């Protein structure tokens, strides 16, 4: 089993980094953890998801890789896997003891509340993909390389350089293949359940843009950043 | 259009 050559070390140290210095209250997101309590619930909701997807941009420009693509493709790229990745962070956050995930590293939600707020059968996504993943033991280096991967998709429709970011996607996969073979989790067949786990998260981002699509309730009352990331 | 997103972006 392979594990991370030097250059590979060296990504996954920028990509971890990238990851840490983005994700909200990062392993202090617990103690600092409020619970919560209809175009009301959604009001509350859409108040807070402004900051979440402030913080995948972040994230994405702290990668080199990314800052290096032309602005057509990084908005592109960015509308495709910013709820995915919001996903992922959320559900690495799932407490089995108050049944929550964690929004912006200090809110309790509950799967009713989620629903409430208009996410409709996308919740119930998002927390089965928290539960299977309590069983990971996901560190900050496999979720951050989780989220390079979403980022880097060359299938995006309308990207110039597909090539390129098809490349970028193969470096992280590898370096992250061979992070896991270093990691031995004890889990059975770890590799492949992880690449599943990407599809359930593209499946997250695909429903996300449908259900959006689906929800002309005014658009000014959505936020900004939220109508355009879709 | 994209015209935050693309303040955020280029910084
Ligand atoms: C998985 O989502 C989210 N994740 C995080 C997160 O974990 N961030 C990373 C980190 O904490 O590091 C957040 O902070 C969020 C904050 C607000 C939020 O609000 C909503 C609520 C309902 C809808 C319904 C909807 C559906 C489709 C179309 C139109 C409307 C939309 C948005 C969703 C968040």
């Amino acid at each position: 089993k392979p594990e991370p050559t030097d250059e590979e070390w060296e990504l996954i140290k920028t990509v971890t980094e990238a990851h840490v210095a983005t994700n909200a209250q990062g392993s202090h997101w617990k103690q600092k953890r409020k619970f919560l309590p209809d175009l009301e619930a959604f009001s509350h909701f859409t108040k807070i998801i402004t900051p979440a997807i402030t913080r995948v941009v972040d994230f994405a420009k702290k990668l080199p890789m990314f800052c290096e693509l032309p602005c057509e493709d990084q908005i592109i790229l960015l509308k495709g896997c910013c709820m995915e990745i919001m996903s992922l962070r959320a559900a690495v956050r799932y407490d089995p003891e108050s049944e929550t995930l964690t929004l912006n590293g200090e809110m309790a939600v509950t799967r009713g509340q989620l629903k409430n707020g208009g996410l409709g059968v996308v919740s119930d996504a998002i927390f089965d993909l928290g539960m299977s993943l309590s069983s990971f033991n996901l560190d900050d280096t496999e979720v951050a390389l989780l989220q390079a991967v979403l980022l880097m998709s060359s299938d995006r429709p309308g990207l110039a350089c597909v090539e390129r970011i098809e490349k970028y996607q193969d470096s992280f996969l590898l370096a992250f293949e061979h992070y896991i073979n270093y990691r031995k989790h004890h889990v059975t067949h770890f590799w492949p359940k992880l690449l599943m786990k990407v599809t359930d998260l593209r499946m997250i981002g695909a429903c996300h843009a449908s259900r959006f699509l689906h929800m002309k309730c005014p658009t000014e009352l959505f936020p900004p950043l939220f109508l355009e990331v879709f | 259009e994209n015209a935050l997103l693309r303040y955020l972006l280029d910084k």
